[PDB]
């Protein structure tokens, strides 16, 4: 009955969804040629949340891989993967948007946004009992600022009432590549906030530090991270497809981390993350597991919780738990004097529970854990990583460097004034209610 | 190069039919802590869940097996084979020593490294009873 | 393969697919001979021998029989006269369940109760959810 | 598509450089591979929607 | 699945 | 038994009819030397409405090769499927038509009639019921567009009751490929609206376009391009040779098609076309069916049919499919686009679904489209015609032959009638 | 309006509980002195 | 004996008849090649054979079934297919060249060339026959052999015979779905023939048979196939009576004197309950009340008009399996009592059952459940004025701007048959509303 599509924009949006499609395939037991391993086939039925059925057993993706360099696309199209994504959702552009939220949001975005809807449209025409759009992109710059934007507004006047949750890998505060990232994620975030529902953010350096606190991984790369959001989303929708405990839908699991419209920001962490020689060495019981989530160097996004308030938590609990220890970690968690709950939320922790143990990558580095938590924040802490991010663009606009490549493309120049007061508005926003 | 030429995209291996991380190890403990030792006589603290205890249908509903005594260690306790057949003789089964022989080494071909219980050996009484009786229906009629 | 109107004469359903592979079977526009809900692949002695008892139900019971005299008096009467006659114990052929002991034809026990429920029923703490013929036929077959 | 005046600029009816087939520049996704020819086996519907129904007792 | 035990009838009236 | 006798005229007739008969060679399953190499008795239940019987379990077609100058007679005989047509249907001429309507059909066309004619009605009397002849030409061209069109009123006249339909190449409007295309199509196009009982109007841009956005192909080439028409032509003709469920033959179809005499100009198309990167991926099913039919991309006539209405439409589906699910989704096609469709029909589309789909597929259609967007061609061609015509370029080949102005006058008046009698019903009222 | 088997006490079953006594009072008479035709056949069948 | 003789005329006839013939073969326990199981056929009683089937003096039981079809593919199923060795193969009769949906191709050109040979096999029948009840013939509307053809044979079958039992079952167009486009045409000109030259013609919708799928057997996507299962089993539902032993048996005579009031109004509406299917089939009860509450819902009419506007004439219940007349009364006063089914004011009663002893046989391959009660709805209503209302509607917007006349002027009849068919149509709806009235 349920069914969600996944979008990816973007380089990382491509390779962080690579490394999920992979997990997924491994997850539910299907070979790259779209077949059931070994014929085995007793009446599995858990993959109809990602995986449409054509005729032959051939279990395509409900996935849109868009981007507007040829590169990665073709790295998929040419990979060990070909024969499972649909060549025609797999679209790519011939020009890339280059680290331009300009060129991304008016020159080549509407050139192949239309294909894209359509493509978006058969497959929403294909299912029968959607439950919303989990957007992969990233913040960063070009395709992910511009593109992922227009989709936003061009998918919210269409579809509307359809749940629209939006991974998005937020930059560092001191750790990025681009340099014009800051006008890049201001103007993103001012064109999504209106148009999205529930907009996750993750980031590098801190699953930098906790890849190598924990694990045993002294140079992590990009594809342990694309590896562990793809554990992060697979925690995220393994309610969708597997039964059990209470059971997070999308509009339960989007109408309760959003207190307010304006605060649609949550912070996601998983904390069994540790690899099998730390893991040998000890029992991983659901309070200590779910006192791990709360650390402040064990979260997925550099901003500590000590310096804000929890409005929303979400707790994902997968595999071997019961929900009586869960009702002990969790009122031990709301006796603990440390966490500050902010006073208008005195009820405010969603848990759900999946009985399906969280399946391990081979060749891979996390551990064969039975238990999982993920952990969905919503803290005020992520307003002093808003207020920094609005100090990188005063001193950018300030003496107007890089704006005459946005000048010269087909964009106005005071809407980045008008993002930078939508921002110092949402930032007052969280001032606001944080008291 | 003096490398291979992999795109570091090619990272991305695993997929079903290779490596097979079927049987490795689990990391953790369960809730029931069926693997380690159960306790004969219970802590007044302690409160494991060693496999002992039962669920809420075994506790408001209990069968009269577990009434007056009798749990499932009882049951599934290795035991002697003459007290089996100690046992089943005074219930007043009343087998001869070549048949009880024959259902013992079917019991011990059926489980594992010897042990035959009490649940095991009335499981196969009940095996070979519904094969006589299925037999009898096949080879007379229906009366 | 069959279709339920040839092979299902009970209300039990041993191979229920489960409120999803409906969906496989209407998003696949499937035809009334591939669809999950009106056909299967179970076969019509297994709908027979879908129940947990072994024996057979009288087809029209003896409704009172308990609270009449002529109901007490065939319970005094024939009490010691039916220990003689024996019971109807299914199809040999059609029971596909019970493991094959090879000897089963020399060897006797005199006193024994046959337990109502199934051995198979009884024996499903050796196979390692409430043991239902659903799952036995899930088991003991594919 | 008739008139159309964009099908010239659409990638067919253009002028290009066709380079070999394991370059990306065109249509090598598709000119990689060839057409199917699934031999799925077929009878009409009156051989396998009326069938010999042995004994069957009524 | 083990047989529980026998639901008595409360006979308080008999012949 | 309902024969259908084929005649291939021309250079494309011939191209286009070897294909046919590779195309109905394998889906019955008979290999190029002539047996059955086949599985089915379904296959070989109705071998003769297209083929005859040898000694040997030879299996030789019911079709004639008309050309001019042995060309690509001898092309489609050297190549596969050529050594099991019989060789004395092989008919040729000496020097060719020359693309001239006037040498294809008074001079040098009509001295090759005689024997055209004789082992036509050979393959005639060796039949038993006959429903039919089919001719494939090429409009445009000298074997096709004239001696074609004396080969219709020559059986025309000899039996004037029996299926007559024309599949016809038509000149493209756009490329050029061919000067004297305006006089070749007018000239043909006048008995073309008198002689046959239905035309096809198949366009080799339009079939451009189809291999160009919906089969992707990079370079199609003439035998991509001959393949689709064989398709189509395959399919027109499905229930003539494959039982099944609700069926149609041709003269179910022109009865359901033309609601009047000089109506019989269609639009032809086949509509499972996958990618070839999507043919494990797409899932074929009625209503996309029924999409990529409807869809005005897959039209192998050049000509838009939203510009205009759908005064009638065939379905033939081919292949195990719900009748409930066909007539939901051809009522809903008419429910959506019910402007594109004449209001003083009700229910203008014919359903006919056959069990054997083509082999190697599942599922098939074929449409067929009688159309008031089918006067565009005939208007652009009379526009060329009259710029050809008011200065007296290249006219002195069809004087020459033997031939006055006043028939090439009465040709174009004649398509301009056509024209008129198409607009009429382009906006016609009800009430 | 819905109908039940006699052992269940919510319609007729009390006089419906009389009538099959009664038809169970005939049918042992017959069993007892030997008018079944039941025992006349297996009666025909032994001997 | 009370035989009777079925005519299969058309695609829809022959396998409407291939359906009926396979349900009657498993109903009566013959092998498809016409032989008894020969072991447990020792079992008497049950004389049905006589009546649908006749000796060949060994053991074979051939059908009283001639299946015309002018085009020779479908009947050259039925001679190739499982059922081959049962028929004579001389009754499946077949042409040369299909009407090709024309009713002047039909009626003019290609009937007169083999309905003397027809005749002559009807005619063999029924001498082969003793006690002849009717014929029952069975065609669509759509246009073709089944109209013209089907017309003309009724013409000279009620020419020839006279006072027989001419019973139809007609597959009439939906008001949206149909397969032709001069269907309206052939309709009209069917309906002008055989309004004067028959008894009572039941009318099954194709649309409406798909809304019982859809809904109560839940098939999403069913088939002719099913549609003619249903069919078959209205058809043997219909002729239980002749063949089973009932507690009130009705045949032929008595059903046309119960459901016909007026000679020109011989148009019941047929309806079957319960058609629910194996998994939501064996949770419920299946009381004689609920399925006669099912027949009596405007829902499950099998004709796609509704009978809330307008008024029944008459309603013939034909009952099968345990079914007891006892609860059949009581289910007959609640209807009766039930306000919205309104009865026309001159029949105060009107209802007539049958009730028959057997059960409806399951038919493997099938969607249908094996009950153990079912019931046919005949009625007669006013209602089907809407849909020949609909056909007029249709024939006009049609005929004003003369299309497709040329085919049917070109191939014998004339311009003049159209505007007389519209007349008796015309005359057909004015003479249904004075009887509603
Ligand atoms: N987690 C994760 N982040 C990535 C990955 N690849 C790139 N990023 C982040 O993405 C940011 C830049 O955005 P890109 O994805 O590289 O660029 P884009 O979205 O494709 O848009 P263009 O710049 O126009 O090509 C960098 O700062 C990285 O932090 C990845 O594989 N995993
Ligand atoms: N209920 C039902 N109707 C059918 C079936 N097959 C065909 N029909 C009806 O038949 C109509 C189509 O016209 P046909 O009856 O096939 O015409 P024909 O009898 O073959 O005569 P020709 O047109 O000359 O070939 C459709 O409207 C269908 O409703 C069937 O199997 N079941
Ligand atoms: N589709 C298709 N068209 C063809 C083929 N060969 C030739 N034509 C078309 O036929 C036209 C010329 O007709 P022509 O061969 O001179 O006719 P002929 O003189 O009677 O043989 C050109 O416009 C071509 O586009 C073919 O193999 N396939
Ligand atoms: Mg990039
Ligand atoms: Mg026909």
């Amino acid at each position: 009955m349920r069914e969600c599509i996944s979008i990816h924009v973007g380089q990382a949006g491509v390779q962080i969804g690579n490394a999920c499609w992979e997990l997924y395939c491994l997850e539910h037991g299907i070979q790259p040629d779209g077949q059931m391993p070994s014929d085995k086939t007793g009446g599995d039925d858990s993959f109809n949340t990602f995986f449409s059925e054509t005729g032959a057993g051939k279990h395509v993706p409900r996935a849109v891989f868009v981007d507007l360099e040829p590169t990665v696309v073709d790295e998929v199209r040419t990979g060990t993967y070909r024969q499972l994504f649909h060549p025609e959702q797999l679209i790519t552009g011939k020009e890339d948007a280059a680290n331009n939220y300009a060129r991304g949001h008016y020159t080549i975005g509407k050139e192949i946004v239309d294909l894209v809807l359509d493509r978006i449209r058969k497959l929403a025409d294909q299912c029968t009992g959607l439950q919303g759009f989990l957007i992969f992109h990233s913040f960063g710059g070009g395709t992910g600022s511009g593109f992922a934007s227009l989709l936003m507004e061009r998918l919210s006047v269409d579809y509307g009432k359809k749940s629209k949750l939006e991974f998005a890998i937020y930059p560092a505060p001191q750790i990025s590549t681009a340099v014009v990232e800051p006008y890049n994620t201001i103007l993103t975030t001012h064109t999504t906030l209106e148009h999205s529902d529930c907009a996750f953010m993750v980031d590098n350096e801190a699953i930098y530090d906790i890849c190598r606190r924990n694990l045993d991984i002294e140079r992590p790369t990009y594809t342990n991270l694309n590896r562990l959001i793809a554990q992060i989303v697979s925690s995220i929708t393994a309610s969708l497809r597997f039964d059990g405990a209470l059971n997070v839908d999308l509009t339960e699991f989007q109408t309760n981390l959003v207190p307010y419209p304006r605060i649609h920001f949550p912070l996601a962490t998983y904390a069994p993350v540790i690899s099998a020689e730390k893991a040998y060495h000890e029992q991983l019981s659901v309070a200590e597991i779910t006192n791990a989530c709360f650390e402040p160097a064990n979260q997925m996004v550099k901003c500590d919780p000590r310096h804000g308030k929890y409005m929303a938590c979400c707790m994902l609990y997968r595999g071997d738990v019961v929900p009586k220890d869960v009702n002990a970690a969790i009122a031990t968690i709301k006796t603990k004097r440390t966490i500050q709950f902010v006073d208008w939320c005195p009820t405010g922790f969603k848990v759900g529970i999946n009985y399906q143990p969280p399946t391990v990558v081979p060749g891979g580095d996390l551990a064969k854990v039975q238990r999982a938590v993920c952990m969905l924040s919503n803290t005020t802490a992520i307003a002093e990583a808003w207020a920094r991010l609005d100090h990188k663009f005063d001193l950018m606009y300030a003496k107007r460097a890089f704006v005459h490549w946005y000048v010269g493309e087909g964009m106005e120049e005071g809407e980045f004034s008008e993002a930078r007061e939508d921002l110092a508005a949402l930032e007052k926003d969280y001032e606001e209610v944080g008291v | 190069a003096i490398g291979g030429h992999r795109t570091s995209a090619q990272m991305i291996n695993a997929v079903v039919g290779g490596v097979s991380t079927k049987g490795y190890r689990t990391y953790g403990v369960p809730t029931v802590r069926s693997d380690i030792a159960a306790p004969r006589t219970k802590r007044i603290s302690d409160t494991k869940n060693y496999g002992d205890e039962s669920d809420a249908f075994g506790l408001i509903n209990p069968s009269m097996y577990s009434n007056k005594g009798i749990y499932e260690k009882d049951f599934f306790q290795p035991r002697e084979p003459e007290q089996i057949k100690g046992i089943f003789s005074d219930i007043g089964v009343e087998m001869d020593p070549e048949t009880f022989h024959k259902l013992w080494s079917v019991a011990t071909s059926r489980s594992d490294q010897g042990q035959v219980s009490v649940e095991s050996f009335r499981n196969v009484l009940d095996e070979v009873q519904a094969l006589q009786l299925a037999d009898e229906a096949q080879n007379l009629g229906r009366p | 393969r069959a279709q339920l109107a040839a092979v299902k004469e009970g209300l039990y359903h041993p191979s229920l697919p489960t409120f999803r592979r409906m969906d496989m079977d209407t998003a696949a526009h499937r035809l009334p001979d591939e669809h999950c809900r009106t056909t299967t692949g179970v076969g019509p002695a297994d709908f027979q021998n879908a129940t947990a008892t072994y024996f057979q139900p009288p087809a029209n019971t003896y409704n009172g029989a308990n609270i009449t005299d002529t109901g007490r008096l065939l319970r005094e009467t024939m009490k010691d006269d039916v220990k003689s006659l024996r019971l109807d114990w299914a199809k040999a052929k059609d029971i596909k369940e019970l493991p094959q002991i090879k000897n089963t034809g020399q060897l006797r026990f005199s006193g024994y109760a046959v337990r109502y429920q199934k051995p198979a029923i009884s024996g499903s703490w050796r196979y390692t959810q409430r043991p239902v013929p659903a799952n036995i036929y899930s088991r003991y077959r594919d | 598509a008739h008139g159309d005046p964009q099908k010239w600029n659409l990638p067919g009816w253009r002028i290009e450089q066709r380079y070999a087939g394991n370059v990306l520049i065109g249509n090598w996704s598709e000119e990689r591979q060839k057409f199917g020819r699934g031999g799925e086996k077929h009878t009409s519907t009156h051989r396998m929607d009326y069938l010999n129904n042995r004994n069957f007792a009524p | 699945i083990q047989e529980r035990a026998r639901i008595k009838p409360r006979q308080s009236y008999p012949r | 038994m309902r024969e259908i006798v084929h005649m291939q005229a021309g250079q494309c007739g011939n191209q286009i009819g070897a294909k046919f008969w590779e195309v109905i060679s394998d889906e019955h399953g008979i290999d190029p030397t002539g047996t059955y190499h086949g599985d089915s008795d379904l296959q070989l239940e109705r071998i003769n409405v297209y083929y005859n019987e040898a000694t040997g379990g030879k299996y030789v077609p019911r079709a004639v090769l008309v050309d001019l100058e042995p060309g690509t007679m001898d092309s489609v005989r050297s190549g596969p499927f050529g050594q099991i047509f019989r060789p004395d249907n092989f008919v040729f001429g000496q020097s060719g038509a020359g693309n001239n309507w006037a040498k294809g059909h008074y001079t040098e066309g009509a001295e090759l009639v005689d024997s055209v004619l004789d082992v036509v009605r050979k393959e005639a009397e060796s039949c038993d019921c006959l429903q039919g002849f089919q001719l494939t030409h090429s409009l445009g061209g000298g074997t096709g567009s004239g001696m074609g069109t004396l080969l219709i009123s020559k059986i025309r006249e000899e039996y004037p009751d029996r299926i007559m339909n024309t599949f016809s190449v038509v000149p493209s409007p756009k490329v050029s490929d061919t000067v004297v295309e305006p006089y070749n199509a007018t000239l043909s196009v006048h008995q073309l609206v008198e002689n046959t009982d239905e035309t096809y109007c198949i366009d080799n841009e339009a079939l451009y376009d189809i291999c160009f956005r919906t089969l992707k192909l990079t370079t199609p080439t003439y035998g991509d391009l001959n393949h689709l028409v064989s398709a189509t032509m395959s399919g027109v003709t499905t229930c003539l040779r494959f039982p099944g469920q609700l069926n149609a033959d041709l003269r179910k179809l022109a009865v359901n098609m033309v609601p009047f005499p000089r109506l019989h100009f269609f639009m032809p198309g086949f509509a499972p076309l996958t990618s070839r990167g999507s043919q494990q991926y797409r899932a074929l099913t009625v209503p996309e069916l029924t999409q990529q039919m409807f869809d005005a991309k897959n039209m192998m006539a050049a000509c838009d049919p939203r510009h205009g209405r759908y005064l009638t439409v065939a379905a033939i589906f081919r292949g195990r499919m719900s009748m409930k699910e066909v007539d939901e989704q051809m009522l809903n096609v008419q429910n959506k686009n019910s402007s594109y469709f004449v209001e003083w029909i009700p229910n203008n589309v014919k359903t006919a679904v056959c069990d054997i789909p083509p082999r190697g597929l599942k599922m098939s259609a074929t449409f067929i489209g009688n159309s008031t967007a089918i006067q565009e061609l005939f208007k652009r061609i009379s526009e060329q015609f009259t710029a050809m015509f008011r200065r007296k370029a290249f006219l002195h080949w069809y004087t020459g032959e033997g031939m006055d102005e006043m028939e090439f006058t009465e040709a174009e008046s004649n398509m301009n009638d056509l024209v008129s009698e198409y607009q009429q019903y382009q906006d016609a009222t009800a009430e | 309006v819905r109908s039940y088997n006699p052992s269940v006490r919510v319609g007729n079953w009390n006089e419906d509980t009389c009538l099959e006594e009664d038809m169970v009072k005939d049918f042992l008479e017959k069993k007892e002195k030997g008018e079944l035709l039941i025992q006349k056949a297996s009666n025909l069948r032994s001997t």
